[PDB]
């Protein structure tokens, strides 16, 4: 109508097609959600890839942004739901953990820790259908660890000899049947060190396999 | 006449009335509710549109021509009514195709479906079915280069071949194919999962429940279509050769006529009836 | 130690005698001989469509009808009410916003969140693009609301326990309250901008000194989170709402809590809450999709708004008290009449 | 030395929130009972208006 009213119009138009393009462009993102007990391997992980860290990766012409709220120290539950819509959430835990208690004493293990809020979120009322790719760091120092020490401090009622192998097998099924949705999401563990060069892959291969999970779900098909 | 006709009449209007009600919903649910708008939903309303079309034009022609035993609309009617027959049916088989198509992208390519997967491809891929459509019916008008009582469509050797093998058969060696690649797809994806022993046992539990739910969805899905379609054209394409040999009752070739026409009617149910999302679409309208 | 906890718990039974004997009269039985409202039935007068995530915040300019939200699709977008045009689109370098205050002047908007930064977008430049004027830093925890005092003063509450009002011209903290022992969730500004009330997650509302940086007064009668605050017209009163499903009533110099606005129905949490022009209605946000209109007098729900498939994560009453504003998790502004 | 400081923070705040003087119940009341009286004829939203006045039509 009037000239004021027709620029009026076009300027919002215009701002219209610009945030169509601004979502068709965030669209072509995978969202993944970092998390852990303290410093776990967090910065180690981000190295082999204000309050809230942002991590942009392309891999295998898939891009990534890697959301880390380790700074935000609040009460989680009054933003957990603003994550809500990740598709994965990558959880860092540190194996060499099980002995250590605290940085504070506090008479509670930092793997205890660990597990407790493995738990929180992996049961969170936002994260029913979420995958988490569970990280366990620090496997080398691990295994010095429990060949100088037995694992049995962390876990009163273990049975298995003190060796590598079943002691993380032990630790990874401790973690895992923490898990109630296991018919509505699936847990991706792997073992990882600093000098391991497939944590990448690993997540790539986790958030294709969510991915076609979900569309055969969609289809009917799972 | 006096004790069938009515009955006649009454089933095949009650189907129509279904199928046009069915069709009709599921385009509406689409077009209000937002978390219908993607592109396998748009592939799936553009199925549910060209079946109402189906049951609009080509259903009520049939359901007049079945209880009359005649046909009565004249020769120009009788022209029109074979064409939208031909397009309609083409583009329902083929836009069961392009569902299928696209279901095979999203579980084979995911990087396919994150980045270049956008609803222009659902756009192109009705175009093409529609296209499809067109090149399949336009011959009986330009040619291909009697009784006034019945309308048939030509019986004409190169034709008959020409358009039971680009409406039905191709498309279903097309859906074989693709539903057999994404049915491996799946058995890999749900056998690659697979106190320690129960936590074993239940995720054994769980693939046997994934497989069996799979089995069954492309058992119907494969099913509808074949046994709806299949007799159709066996008859389509045996009966023009044979012209002598063999004489088709009149009781099972209108079983036959119906039963490929009930496959418009039994889509929305197979592809937005079914569906969680239109489940609660429904639930949330109503 | 133990003598001072002792001494503390006397003040607390001192503090608490003084209130109940202040305790004459009821609200209810005070207003149970008015004219109730009614039944207040409003319409979705305009839709503003536009975002592609959560809203998280809108807030009303002064003129009552240009308005600004925020959503995490990080974007800060400023509404034209009246023909639902779009003025502005402010990218936020950081998308996970969860608070926007609007300038009184209208010449700046303020966003926040899980940045810990509170920015300030300057909207009246030479040549009408909209650039960030400043960022204030000084916050450890998330920044969930703000309020702009001027042009060059805003206060701000954070998920460390803390408020702060900043000079925006040095971007330094002009003055920091504490006392708080639970994130501060929301902020409310008194009209003549020399109080303002907080309520935090320790179920407590506090009010403060613009001038003198001290709590005056602290008011304890929720049992969960305190979600959204508000000021009445008055400014005498305030109404809080938390996610034990229930608003309530305080008033200053009376020291206490008048009025619980809460339902058998109702279980789920209030995420805003705002009053009508004249103070007589109380309009609240729920996590279950609707708005409830409460007389603030008589405590009755006078009405509801039922127009979005998401939680109402915000809502606001213009200054002429024409419309009200909700925004919700479904990424739609609505206008109500 | 913390804690003692803390409550000794907490001890203050408590008696500077307590050496102030309050109004009666009813008093408060019927102030905000007189305000919304006194501004209930220019409330839009408590008193709908003609179409011809409103904004949002
Ligand atoms: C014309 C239409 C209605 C025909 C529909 C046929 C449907 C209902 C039939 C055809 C093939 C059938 C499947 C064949 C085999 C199996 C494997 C068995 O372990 C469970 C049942 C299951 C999975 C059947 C379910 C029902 C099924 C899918
Ligand atoms: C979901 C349902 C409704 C779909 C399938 C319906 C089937 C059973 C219906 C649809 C149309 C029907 C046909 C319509 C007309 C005739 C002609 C009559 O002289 C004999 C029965 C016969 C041949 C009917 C047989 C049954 C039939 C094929
Ligand atoms: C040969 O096919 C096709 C070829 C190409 C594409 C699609 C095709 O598929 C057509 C499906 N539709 C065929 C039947 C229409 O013709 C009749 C319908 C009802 C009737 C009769 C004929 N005759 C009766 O006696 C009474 O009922």
């Amino acid at each position: 109508l009037s000239a004021e009213d027709k620029a009026a119009v076009e300027r919002s138009k215009m701002i219209d097609r610009n945030l169509r393009e601004d979502g068709e462009k965030a669209a072509r993102e995978v969202k993944l959600l970092l998390l852990g007990a303290g410093e776990s391997g967090k910065n180690t992980i981000v190295k082999q890839m204000t309050g809230i860290v942002e991590t942009h990766f392309t891999f295998k012409d898939l891009h990534f942004k890697m959301f880390d709220v380790g700074a935000q120290r609040s009460e989680r539950k009054k933003w957990i739901h603003c994550f809500e819509g990740v598709t994965a959430i990558i959880f860092c835990v540190a194996l060499s953990d099980y002995d250590l208690v605290l940085a504070e004493d506090e008479e509670m293990n930092r793997m205890h820790a660990s597990m407790k809020l493995f738990d929180s979120i992996c049961n969170n009322k936002w994260f029913t259908d979420t995958s988490i790719i569970l990280f366990l760091n620090k496997k080398d120092l691990f295994e010095e660890k429990i060949k100088k020490s037995p694992l049995t401090i962390c876990y009163p009622e273990y049975a298995g000899s003190n060796t590598y192998e079943e002691a993380a097998a032990y630790i990874q099924c401790q973690f895992e049947d923490l898990n109630k949705r296991k018919d509505t999401k699936e847990i991706y563990t792997h073992f990882t060190c600093s000098t391991d060069t497939k944590n990448v892959q690993f997540v790539f291969d986790a958030v294709t396999d969510v991915i076609i999970k979900n569309n055969l779900k969609d289809c009917g098909l799972f | 006449t006096v004790s069938y006709q009515v009955i006649t009449s009454l089933l095949l209007g009650t189907l129509i009335f279904c199928a046009v009600l069915g069709n009709a919903c599921v385009v509406a649910a689409i077009a209000l509710e937002r978390s219908l708008q993607n592109v396998a939903n748009y592939l799936i309303g553009s199925l549910a549109v060209t079946d109402l079309m189906v049951s609009v034009l080509v259903l009520p022609m049939a359901a007049l021509y079945q209880v009359l035993n005649k046909w009565t609309l004249g020769q120009v009617t009788c022209d029109l009514f074979i064409a939208l027959d031909v397009l309609c049916c083409t583009s329902s088989i083929w836009h069961l195709c392009a569902i299928a198509l696209d279901r095979y992208w999203a579980i084979t390519d995911p990087i396919d479906y994150v980045n270049k997967r956008t609803p222009r491809r659902a756009a192109a891929l009705i175009s093409l079915t529609w296209l499809i459509g067109f090149l399949i019916s336009i011959p009986p008008m330009l040619g291909w280069r009697s009784d006034p009582d019945a309308c048939t469509i030509s019986k004409d050797h190169g034709y008959t071949i020409y358009s039971t093998f680009g409406a039905f058969y191709i498309p279903l060696l097309l859906m074989l194919v693709l539903y057999g690649r994404i049915f491996r797809a799946a058995r890999f994806r749900i056998r690659k999962t697979v106190k320690n022993e129960r936590n074993a046992e239940a995720k054994r539990k769980m693939a046997l429940a994934r497989e069996r739910k799979t089995v069954k969805t492309l058992g119907i899905i494969m099913g509808t279509f074949i046994l709806c379609w299949l007799p159709f054209f066996i008859v389509a394409l045996v009966l023009p050769f044979c012209e002598s040999s063999c004489h088709m009752p009149t009781l099972l070739g209108a079983i036959i006529n119906w039963l490929g026409y009930s496959n418009s009617l039994l889509n929305p149910v197979i592809y937005a009836y079914f569906n969680k999302d239109f489940q609660n679409a429904f639930k949330k309208i109503i | 130690l133990d003598q001072l906890r002792q001494e503390a718990e006397q003040l607390k039974n001192q503090i608490r005698d003084a209130r109940k004997a202040c305790a004459d009269a009821t609200l209810s039985q005070i207003t149970n001989n008015i004219d109730p409202v009614g039944r207040i039935q409003m319409r979705t007068r305009r839709t503003l469509r536009g975002h592609l995530a959560k809203i998280y915040a809108m807030h009303w300019g002064t003129d009552s009808r240009l308005l600004v939200s925020a959503s995490q699709d990080g974007k800060l977008i400023i509404w034209d009410s009246y023909t639902t045009n779009k003025v502005h689109a402010i990218p936020l370098r950081s998308s996970w916003v969860m608070t926007c205050a609007y300038a009184p002047s209208g010449n700046y908007v303020a966003c926040g969140g899980l940045d810990n930064i509170c920015s300030i977008y300057n909207l009246k430049t030479r040549e009408g693009n909209v650039r960030v004027s400043r960022e204030l830093a000084g916050h450890t925890g998330y920044l969930s609301c703000c309020r702009f005092l001027d042009d060059n003063q805003i206060v701000t509450s954070s998920g460390d326990t803390t408020c702060a009002l900043w000079d925006i011209e040095t971007g330094q903290q002009t003055t920091t309250f504490t006392g708080h022992t639970g994130d501060v969730m929301s902020l409310s500004l008194a009209p003549d901008t020399r109080l303002f009330v907080s309520g935090a997650c320790d179920a407590s509302a506090k009010l403060w000194d613009v001038r003198e940086g001290m709590c005056r007064q602290t008011f304890t009668g929720h049992e969960s989170d305190i979600n959204a605050i508000c000021f009445f017209p008055n400014g005498n009163a305030f109404a809080t709402g938390s996610d034990d499903a229930t608003c309530r009533l305080f008033d200053l110099r009376a020291d206490q809590e008048l009025m619980t606005y809460s339902h058998d129905n109702i279980i789920c949490g209030i995420t805003s809450v705002s009053f009508s022009k004249s103070g007589r209605l109380l309009l609240a946000g729920y996590d279950d999709f609707n708005c409830n209109v409460w007389d603030a007098l008589k405590a009755d729900r006078a009405g509801v708004l039922a127009g979005h498939d998401n939680r109402v994560s915000c809502l606001g009453v213009t200054d002429d008290g024409m419309a009200v504003a909700t925004g919700s998790w479904d990424s739609f502004l609505k206008i109500w009449n | 030395t913390a804690s003692i400081a803390q409550a000794r923070k907490l001890v203050e705040q408590l008696k500077m929130e307590a050496n102030i003087d309050r109004i009666k119940v009813s008093k408060a009341a019927a102030d905000l009972m007189a305000y919304c009286e006194a501004h209930a004829k220019e409330d839009p939203l408590l008193t709908p208006v003609p179409a011809s006045e409103n904004p949002f039509r």
